[PDB]
Protein backbone atom coordinates (compact mmCIF):
# COMPACT_ATOMS: atom_id res chain seq x y z
CA UNK A 1 0.00 0.00 0.00
CA UNK A 2 1.06 3.76 -0.23
CA UNK A 3 2.50 4.99 2.82
CA UNK A 4 0.34 8.02 3.01
CA UNK A 5 -2.66 5.19 3.57
CA UNK A 6 -0.47 3.89 6.43
CA UNK A 7 0.34 7.46 8.05
CA UNK A 8 2.53 8.10 10.81
CA UNK A 9 2.90 10.86 12.52
CA UNK A 10 4.05 11.94 16.20
CA UNK A 11 2.16 13.76 18.77
CA UNK A 12 2.06 16.28 20.91
CA UNK A 13 4.16 14.55 23.69
CA UNK A 14 6.91 13.08 21.27
CA UNK A 15 5.47 9.43 20.76
CA UNK A 16 4.54 8.27 17.32
CA UNK A 17 1.02 7.45 16.12
CA UNK A 18 1.71 4.25 14.24
CA UNK A 19 -0.92 2.08 11.64
CA UNK A 20 -1.86 -1.76 12.56
CA UNK A 21 -0.47 -1.68 8.50
CA UNK A 22 2.78 -1.18 9.49
CA UNK A 23 3.45 -4.17 12.02
CA UNK A 24 1.52 -6.42 9.82
CA UNK A 25 3.95 -5.95 6.87
CA UNK A 26 7.00 -6.18 9.18
CA UNK A 27 6.36 -9.64 10.31
CA UNK A 28 6.56 -10.48 6.41
CA UNK A 29 9.51 -8.69 5.74
CA UNK A 30 11.20 -9.99 9.05
CA UNK A 31 9.83 -13.51 8.22
CA UNK A 32 10.99 -13.30 4.58
CA UNK A 33 14.90 -12.10 5.18
CA UNK A 34 15.12 -15.23 8.27
CA UNK A 35 13.93 -17.76 5.29
CA UNK A 36 16.38 -16.40 3.01
CA UNK A 37 19.05 -16.62 5.79
CA UNK A 38 18.42 -20.05 6.61
CA UNK A 39 18.20 -21.58 2.83
CA UNK A 40 21.61 -19.95 2.38
CA UNK A 41 23.75 -21.32 5.39
CA UNK A 42 22.23 -25.04 4.57
CA UNK A 43 19.74 -25.21 7.72
CA UNK A 44 17.86 -28.68 9.23
CA UNK A 45 14.84 -28.70 7.15
CA UNK A 46 12.74 -29.04 10.56
CA UNK A 47 13.82 -25.00 10.97
CA UNK A 48 13.35 -24.26 7.04
CA UNK A 49 9.72 -26.05 7.36
CA UNK A 50 8.90 -24.13 10.20
CA UNK A 51 10.03 -20.78 8.92
CA UNK A 52 7.52 -21.47 6.11
CA UNK A 53 4.77 -22.30 7.90
CA UNK A 54 5.52 -18.70 10.07
CA UNK A 55 5.75 -17.17 6.60
CA UNK A 56 2.38 -18.60 5.47
CA UNK A 57 0.66 -17.21 8.57
CA UNK A 58 2.48 -13.63 8.30
CA UNK A 59 0.46 -12.96 4.66
CA UNK A 60 -2.79 -14.93 5.87
CA UNK A 61 -2.99 -12.62 9.06
CA UNK A 62 -1.77 -10.06 7.09
CA UNK A 63 -4.87 -10.18 4.18
CA UNK A 64 -7.87 -11.38 6.60
CA UNK A 65 -6.61 -11.16 10.32
CA UNK A 66 -8.49 -14.05 12.40
CA UNK A 67 -10.00 -16.07 9.52
CA UNK A 68 -7.96 -18.98 9.55
CA UNK A 69 -5.71 -19.16 12.64
CA UNK A 70 -5.54 -17.48 15.91
CA UNK A 71 -6.42 -13.13 15.67
CA UNK A 72 -2.57 -11.84 16.42
CA UNK A 73 -2.08 -9.31 19.07
CA UNK A 74 -0.14 -6.02 19.15
CA UNK A 75 1.17 -4.03 21.85
CA UNK A 76 -2.72 -3.64 23.39
CA UNK A 77 -4.70 -6.50 23.90
CA UNK A 78 -6.91 -5.47 20.79
CA UNK A 79 -7.06 -7.13 17.17
CA UNK A 80 -5.09 -6.00 14.68
CA UNK A 81 -6.38 -4.39 11.58
CA UNK A 82 -5.56 -6.04 8.46
CA UNK A 83 -6.49 -4.83 4.68
CA UNK A 84 -9.68 -6.70 5.05
CA UNK A 85 -10.86 -5.60 8.32
CA UNK A 86 -11.07 -1.93 6.64
CA UNK A 87 -13.72 -2.59 3.59
CA UNK A 88 -16.61 -5.33 5.50
CA UNK A 89 -17.53 -3.91 8.64
CA UNK A 90 -20.20 -0.89 9.56
CA UNK A 91 -16.83 1.15 10.06
CA UNK A 92 -14.80 -0.02 7.10
CA UNK A 93 -14.58 2.38 4.24
CA UNK A 94 -17.64 1.49 2.26
CA UNK A 95 -20.36 2.20 4.93
CA UNK A 96 -18.23 5.17 6.40
CA UNK A 97 -16.30 6.88 3.98
CA UNK A 98 -17.93 6.22 0.70
CA UNK A 99 -21.94 6.00 1.26
CA UNK A 100 -21.33 8.25 3.96
CA UNK A 101 -19.19 11.49 4.76
CA UNK A 102 -18.56 14.62 6.17
CA UNK A 103 -19.36 17.48 4.35
CA UNK A 104 -18.27 21.25 4.55
CA UNK A 105 -20.62 24.22 4.97
CA UNK A 106 -22.50 22.68 7.78
CA UNK A 107 -23.75 22.78 11.13
CA UNK A 108 -26.17 22.16 13.90
CA UNK A 109 -28.37 23.92 16.60
CA UNK A 110 -31.13 23.29 19.18
CA UNK A 111 -35.18 24.23 17.58
CA UNK A 112 -37.37 26.21 19.58
CA UNK A 113 -41.55 26.73 17.69
CA UNK A 114 -41.66 29.97 15.82
CA UNK A 115 -45.00 31.28 15.70
CA UNK A 116 -46.55 34.10 13.65
CA UNK A 117 -43.79 33.05 10.63
CA UNK A 118 -44.84 30.92 7.34
CA UNK A 119 -43.80 27.85 5.69
CA UNK A 120 -40.95 27.55 4.22
CA UNK A 121 -39.26 29.91 6.75
CA UNK A 122 -36.70 29.44 9.37
CA UNK A 123 -35.09 30.98 12.31
CA UNK A 124 -30.95 31.27 11.34
CA UNK A 125 -29.01 32.82 14.83
CA UNK B 1 -45.46 35.25 -5.16
CA UNK B 2 -42.57 33.40 -5.77
CA UNK B 3 -44.13 30.08 -4.48
CA UNK B 4 -47.22 31.18 -6.44
CA UNK B 5 -44.80 31.38 -9.74
CA UNK B 6 -43.18 28.21 -9.08
CA UNK B 7 -46.06 26.04 -9.03
CA UNK B 8 -47.23 27.52 -12.35
CA UNK B 9 -43.84 26.39 -13.80
CA UNK B 10 -43.78 22.89 -12.61
CA UNK B 11 -47.30 22.71 -13.91
CA UNK B 12 -48.29 21.56 -17.86
CA UNK B 13 -44.86 20.54 -18.26
CA UNK B 14 -44.98 16.55 -18.16
CA UNK B 15 -41.55 16.29 -16.57
CA UNK B 16 -40.47 18.13 -13.32
CA UNK B 17 -36.78 16.60 -13.08
CA UNK B 18 -36.33 18.22 -16.68
CA UNK B 19 -37.72 21.90 -16.40
CA UNK B 20 -35.90 22.86 -13.35
CA UNK B 21 -32.42 22.14 -15.30
CA UNK B 22 -33.66 24.62 -17.71
CA UNK B 23 -34.24 27.04 -14.37
CA UNK B 24 -30.85 26.04 -13.72
CA UNK B 25 -29.22 26.99 -17.27
CA UNK B 26 -30.93 29.97 -17.88
CA UNK B 27 -29.94 31.22 -13.96
CA UNK B 28 -26.06 30.89 -15.49
CA UNK B 29 -27.14 33.12 -18.74
CA UNK B 30 -28.66 35.95 -16.20
CA UNK B 31 -25.44 36.20 -14.14
CA UNK B 32 -23.14 36.17 -16.61
CA UNK B 33 -25.04 39.07 -18.34
CA UNK B 34 -25.30 40.73 -14.42
CA UNK B 35 -21.78 41.07 -14.54
CA UNK B 36 -21.55 45.15 -14.28
CA UNK B 37 -21.35 46.84 -10.91
CA UNK B 38 -25.35 47.12 -10.89
CA UNK B 39 -26.43 44.28 -8.83
CA UNK B 40 -29.61 43.92 -7.54
CA UNK B 41 -29.84 42.18 -3.81
CA UNK B 42 -33.84 41.59 -3.71
CA UNK B 43 -33.78 40.29 -7.65
CA UNK B 44 -31.52 36.96 -7.53
CA UNK B 45 -30.27 35.40 -10.98
CA UNK B 46 -31.90 32.02 -9.24
CA UNK B 47 -35.25 33.88 -8.83
CA UNK B 48 -35.06 36.26 -12.14
CA UNK B 49 -34.81 32.69 -14.09
CA UNK B 50 -38.28 31.81 -12.82
CA UNK B 51 -39.79 34.96 -13.24
CA UNK B 52 -38.87 35.44 -16.84
CA UNK B 53 -39.67 31.86 -17.85
CA UNK B 54 -43.21 31.65 -16.25
CA UNK B 55 -43.75 35.16 -18.45
CA UNK B 56 -42.88 33.33 -21.90
CA UNK B 57 -45.10 30.45 -20.80
CA UNK B 58 -48.87 31.93 -20.24
CA UNK C 1 -67.87 27.82 -1.55
CA UNK C 2 -69.67 25.68 0.82
CA UNK C 3 -70.60 26.44 4.73
CA UNK C 4 -69.12 23.82 6.95
CA UNK C 5 -71.85 23.62 9.56
CA UNK C 6 -70.79 21.30 12.34
CA UNK C 7 -67.96 21.15 14.36
CA UNK C 8 -64.44 20.70 13.05
CA UNK C 9 -62.22 17.68 14.65
CA UNK C 10 -58.86 16.87 13.47
CA UNK C 11 -59.88 14.21 10.72
CA UNK C 12 -62.48 17.17 9.15
CA UNK C 13 -59.51 19.15 8.87
CA UNK C 14 -57.41 16.64 6.52
CA UNK C 15 -60.06 16.40 4.29
CA UNK C 16 -60.16 20.43 3.63
CA UNK C 17 -56.72 20.51 3.49
CA UNK C 18 -56.98 17.45 0.52
CA UNK C 19 -59.42 19.52 -0.76
CA UNK C 20 -57.38 22.25 -1.21
CA UNK C 21 -54.88 20.06 -2.96
CA UNK C 22 -57.10 18.81 -5.77
CA UNK C 23 -58.76 22.03 -6.84
CA UNK C 24 -55.86 24.52 -6.22
CA UNK C 25 -52.50 23.31 -5.65
CA UNK C 26 -49.62 23.24 -3.49
CA UNK C 27 -49.29 27.21 -3.07
CA UNK C 28 -53.00 27.81 -2.31
CA UNK C 29 -52.82 24.49 -0.10
CA UNK C 30 -50.16 25.86 2.12
CA UNK C 31 -51.44 28.92 2.46
CA UNK C 32 -54.75 27.53 4.07
CA UNK C 33 -52.60 25.93 6.42
CA UNK C 34 -51.00 28.47 7.26
CA UNK C 35 -53.95 30.66 8.17
CA UNK C 36 -55.96 27.63 10.16
CA UNK C 37 -52.93 27.71 12.31
CA UNK C 38 -53.31 31.22 13.30
CA UNK C 39 -56.99 30.70 14.14
CA UNK C 40 -56.23 27.57 16.04
CA UNK C 41 -53.12 29.93 18.23
CA UNK C 42 -55.90 32.57 18.78
CA UNK C 43 -58.85 31.00 20.14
Amino acid sequence: IPPDLRPMVQLDGGRFATSDLNDLYRRVINRNNRLARLQEILAPEIIVRNEKRMLQEAVDALIDNGRRGRTVVGANNRALKSLSDIIEGKQGRFRQNLLGKRVDYSGRSVIVVGPNLKIYQCGLP
Amino acid sequence: HIIYRSEELLGAASNRYNITVRVAKRAKENRSEDFDSIDDPNMKPAIRAIIEMSDELT
Amino acid sequence: MTFYNYTIDKGRLKKLIALAYRRYGSARCSQLADELKELGFRF
